[PDB]
């Protein structure tokens, strides 16, 4: 029907469970800082003298420079928990659904 | 030598060498 | 389903596509914005729109404390 | 290191030939 | 002129010092900033505005 | 020109870190590398 | 939204593709790294807890590449950094729907620097300081990546996307890297807030998990009006790089799918150098996560043919009944119907077989084309063997580049990078005080001729 | 009617158009391709179909021959 | 070749900067697509024209 | 059962809180500062910390600091994963893992009733009571299991832990907690091997 | 350049065409050798890249 | 090595950096510090994290 | 309209620092910043506003 | 004794810690290392025999 | 009419938003950091969080 | 007394002038032939800006 | 005097010319 007045009908009804959705932070934190962006740019500098010493472009984008970097340094296979290190890895056979 | 002297000693002398000053990785 | 190669070559003749994508927020033509920051105040209402006059500075959630 | 010997297939644009001897 | 009138090293124009403590009373409203001067270079008070 | 004096003073190409750096600091960097390594701070070139 | 959409469970049911390991074409383009299954986000999400309100304590790194391994000298320095509340983009979700509309993290409380120093004799760690202090030697760090990247646009359903570089000296230019990224998933870096990114899911744009690079047909670079740049009759083509040929007559795909052969040979030698002296799989340290051989899958099937079978009826999916009286009609639901013999799957076996033709692709992500700017697509060092032509030469060349991707109903991003050479040469001469000059060589961002 | 100019400028004035055709077959939108040499069914759909699963190695119809 | 839309005009073309040492002068005229072959390639089954 | 003493199945380690070290009732060894904490070694701090805490459990960040300096010497130019051949199968790093749940608090949840076991009903009629036999009872709306999502998210408290097996906990005898060589630095000063010292 | 032209109702394309100035010299050292040197002036098939 | 390798003196191992002054705009946080590394310790820049 | 958001700047005006110039360095900066309405907006009525 | 006594199985059903890497706490501390999916020791056992 | 091209009387002024120069192909000109957001100039901040 | 709950709309409406930039390192007039007008950055080589 | 240096790629200032590693050595054995 079109209610919930407890009707005679109402008895018959199915519910299937709602879909999976996990939230938490991304890899290595990426996205936490401003990184690349001329704007909200960070500041390393001297403070005797405030001469900045990052100068960042609004272009190279350090984040996919430092997955890449870490892949490269042994292999993102082991979960750090520390650093929140945990490659996104798709499963392999649902992706190409070998049907056997 | 003063400058030796930090090295661990496997045996008499020191453990200096293989020179592995890098850092040339990048994408390639 | 035509007027830019509807026939023939197109997709994109015209251009140099070389805009590079300019970075600055507000490059989406018709996209309902999602919202201010955690408001989920659904209107970002969309960019080709009302924006000479500028941003209504809605007065701040404050109900508890500054009452 | 075996040897240089630059005496004066061809080409038209240079006329210099090199000479290897191993 | 060409030479020494001004600089090319990466100097940000206007800065945005904002407050190390603030107090809201009743009856006034106190911020305190810390703002900093770098070497090598001069400001000029009256550019200056909360 | 295989060398210009911006690629030398930024280490594109020309002598590597086991060179240009101070013998003082070279005969540093290999005693205290079993701990408080620096062999990753100087970059060398490699050109092909 | 997206649940209360109830799928027919016949769409892919037990009996699609019964026999090959074919990839579900709809969800080819359907990024992959949102899944229950995605054993990295899961492990990621559980780290937090279970509940709704999560306490939660991170140790965020430091990852910009000219301070992420300096050595600071002592003197005394201000540390500044911008940080970011926007829940869509710091946190991830696994349908990527909008978070800005649920719940956000609300508060950001007592972030606070730690650091550690290694406790050194005074005797040694002012000599170092000493020595180090040194104009003659001082710390230099090129960005891994080193790599202008420029995202171009491409509207929906477009094939063709040309792009240009206005003449320009290319110096110690290390070649190209390209991908491409669906625009509804992208944020707009340059803004300190953008309240049109509605996506929470994985972003390949700085993330680097890259799932649409499979759809790139051909290339070609045009060197102001030249020949394209490897157009020393140096490839099968060579005029222009095929990458996946459609149906062809002449022997050039290669290695039982579409990829076609140049496109191969030009790959596996660019990561790892393994293509004239014959193809062997390369060795388990050589070949990375994101590396080529690693994530290259071939698929192929065959399917009922429908222009030979001459008694082939097309018949949509609300009306074919296969296991019919033991499931549901087109929902998860109370199975309904009576048995009756199945008509869907068109048999491909046995004494009965209908003719079929064959249909094979390839299935790469997670990485990124490459196009090694050398003469022989050898890397026989960073600095490329063309680069230091290009310096001898000392002219300035105009670029021209053009595509064909697949079209796409909706609009995405062409994603191309520079591989170009990003030093630093950080230089403390006294005490508290940091001097750094900059060089990106081929695509210079600079002011100041010194 | 609309588009570029509907009232204005340019059949085309985005451009630079300066895409130069790039020659390869299906550079063309929405054409009805020709056979495969001497296989008339009006094989090729378009360069804008179902090139998705590209690769379609076809048997043709030679029946005596497969006899 | 340079493509031109369909019921359109004022076809704006460019040559990025380059050097014209002996360059002669300019020739040109009006093709049509549907009667062009894309000779790049060893067959274009999308030309449909005798 | 297996024999923790003398076959390497240790299991337990990951129940202490804090080991202090007094030579002869002297200032402490760990050093002049060493450490965060002012005169001890910390772990395990679970019942609350301001600011001190690893890898979202309730480690200490000296001890975590300590431990990674023992094994891999991983501890001053940042921290990462170790290679493979230097992490072995009774190593820390190996071994260690953090976890964290969200029991629903009973302080400050407006109704809250806490409801044994053998009164707790869920997936009633369809399984069995209170052991393994045939399946008795009649179906009824649920009551044990308190949600923690969706619209109703009674309010909870977010407890961590760690567990760490087949590992011994280590404290080098060493000034920087390093592995310079076999013979230890300050286990060869003259203060150490020419005087006898207490220990507590 | 801008070529204004006259509004077709179907997709044509221009066809500009420039003039070059391209030569070859074929050179037969010695018997079985044949070599040459195209050279397109203005607009050269070949640079410092390729 | 015993003779030159690490200090006798006091030092502390790991040091917390409390912000100097802090802002919390809607979607920001900027958090400003002060490195102090005293005389005679050399910092690596890897150890640090926030 | 009654409720109304404001965003404005305030100058300096003590002629001490006016317009003082000051080299470098660190110096604090605070000030105590009026919030009694009355005193602060004027109203045409000349009414009491508090 | 530990055979014949038996155990509710509501105590750890499908619903405990539900998207939690919770250890059961109430399990946490007893031996690890005996069960029958302990790989080293059911291969000793049927290496002997069965 | 009132022509604003020839003769100086503009109207539409007000309507432009961030204008972007990047000069060679990547540097942009209006700074090494010279401006509150340096890459751009910025006319009409249509909603402001700051 | 019975108002209602509001929003403000700021902006701004400039007539008559065309937007500048300046082409000098602090943007001042100091004369016609402007600062970067003759360092050989912006004079001996060539760019194209975009 | 022409060493075949030359055609080595170069790590600094000299050439990378390996060792004498020029080997053919393995059968099942």
């Amino acid at each position: 029907g079109t209610s919930d007045n407890s009707s005679e009908i109402n008895l018959v009804q199915q519910s299937m469970p709602n879909r999976p959705n996990y939230i938490g932070f991304r890899d290595n934190f990426v996205g936490l800082m401003y990184y690349n962006s001329t704007g909200n740019m960070g500041v390393l500098a001297g403070q005797a003298s405030q001469l900045n010493a990052v100068v960042d472009l609004q272009d190279r984008n350090t984040e996919l420079s430092y997955q890449l970097l870490l892949d490269s340094l042994g292999d993102r296979t082991r979960y750090f928990s520390m650093w929140n290190s945990a490659v996104d890895s798709y499963d392999p056979d649902v992706r190409i659904i070998e049907n056997h | 030598i003063n400058f030796a002297s930090l090295a661990p000693r496997h045996g008499t002398r020191p453990f200096m060498g293989t020179w592995n000053e890098i850092g040339t990785s990048q994408l390639n | 389903m035509n007027g830019t190669g509807g026939a023939f070559e197109g997709g994109l003749f015209s251009p140099y596509l070389t805009t590079r994508l300019p970075g600055w927020a507000g490059v989406r033509q018709n996209v309902m914005g999602s919202t201010v920051d955690g408001r989920p105040v659904l209107p970002a209402n969309s960019s080709t729109m009302t924006y000479a006059t500028v941003g209504n500075s809605s007065l701040d959630s404050t109900a508890a404390a500054a009452a | 290191s075996s040897i240089g010997l630059r005496p004066d297939g061809r080409s038209s644009f240079t006329p210099n030939q090199a000479y290897l001897t191993l | 002129p060409t030479h020494d009138v001004t600089t090319d090293r990466s100097q940000r124009l206007t800065l945005r010092f904002v407050p190390v403590d603030r107090e809201a009373t009743t009856y006034l409203y106190k911020a305190r900033f810390t703002l900093a001067v770098g070497d090598n270079r001069v400001l000029d008070m009256a550019s200056t505005y909360f | 020109p295989s060398m210009m004096p911006q690629w030398a003073y930024m280490h594109i190409a020309g002598q590597d870190a086991s060179e240009y750096l101070s013998p003082g600091l070279v005969q540093f960097a290999r005693a205290t590398d079993t701990y408080f390594s620096l062999g990753n701070k100087f970059r060398n070139p490699t050109v092909a | 939204y997206m649940n209360g959409r109830v799928v027919a469970p016949s769409l892919v049911d037990a009996y699609i593709n019964i026999g090959a390991r074919w990839s579900l074409d709809p969800m080819d383009n359907v990024n992959p790294f949102n899944h229950p299954r995605n054993a990295g986000l899961r492990y990621r999400s559980m780290l937090l807890g279970n509940g709704r309100y999560v306490p939660f304590h991170i140790q965020v790194p430091q990852k910009f590449f000219a301070i992420k391994n300096l050595l600071l000298l002592p003197g005394s320095y201000t540390y500044e950094w911008n940080f970011r509340k926007d829940v869509n983009m710091i946190l991830q979700s696994s349908l990527g729907n909008d978070l800005r509309v649920d719940g956000a993290s609300v508060r950001f409380d007592s972030v606070n620097l730690y650091a550690t120093f290694f406790p050194m004799a005074h005797n040694t760690a002012s000599t170092l300081e000493a020595m180090l202090r040194n104009d003659t030697h001082d710390q230099s760090f090129n960005d891994y990546l080193s790599a202008a990247n420029m995202l171009y646009p491409i509207p929906a359903k477009a094939t063709n996307v040309p792009i240009s570089i206005p003449s320009r000296n290319w110096a110690a230019f290390r070649g190209w890297s390209f991908t491409r990224l669906k625009t509804k998933e992208t944020p707009s870096l340059g803004s300190g807030f953008d309240p049109y990114f509605v996506y929470s899911g994985s972003i390949p744009y700085l993330d680097g998990t890259f799932y649409l690079n499979h759809t790139f047909k051909k290339v070609s670079i045009m060197f102001d009006s030249s020949v394209s740049w490897p157009g020393n009759d140096r490839l099968l083509t060579p005029n222009e790089f095929e990458i996946k040929r459609s149906v062809d007559g002449e022997g050039y795909n290669v290695a039982q799918c579409n990829m076609t052969k140049d496109w191969f040979l030009v790959q596996m030698l660019s990561h790892y150098n393994i293509g004239y002296q014959g193809f062997h799989v390369p060795e388990g340290y050589k070949d990375r996560m994101y590396s080529f051989f690693r994530n290259f899958q071939p698929m192929s099937r065959q399917v009922v043919d429908e222009i030979n079978y001459k008694d082939y009826k097309a018949v949509t999916l609300p009306f074919q009944h296969n296991n019919s009286g033991f499931t549901g009609y087109l929902a998860p639901t109370m199975r309904q119907g009576q048995p009756y013999p199945a008509n869907f799957p068109y048999p491909l076996i046995g004494q009965t077989a209908v003719p079929s033709v064959t249909q094979k692709k390839f299935l790469c992500d997670r990485v990124m084309w490459r196009i090694p700017f050398s003469s022989n697509f050898m890397s026989m060092g960073a600095l490329t063997d063309l680069g230091q032509n290009m310096l001898y030469a000392n002219s300035a060349h105009a670029l021209d580049m053009t595509f064909e991707v697949d079209p796409m109903d909706e609009p995405t991003l062409l994603y191309l990078l520079f591989e170009v050479f990003d030093v630093v040469r950080v230089h403390q001469p006294h005490r508290g005080v940091i001097e750094a000059v900059y060089l990106r060589t081929p695509f210079s961002a600079g002011n100041a001729t010194t």
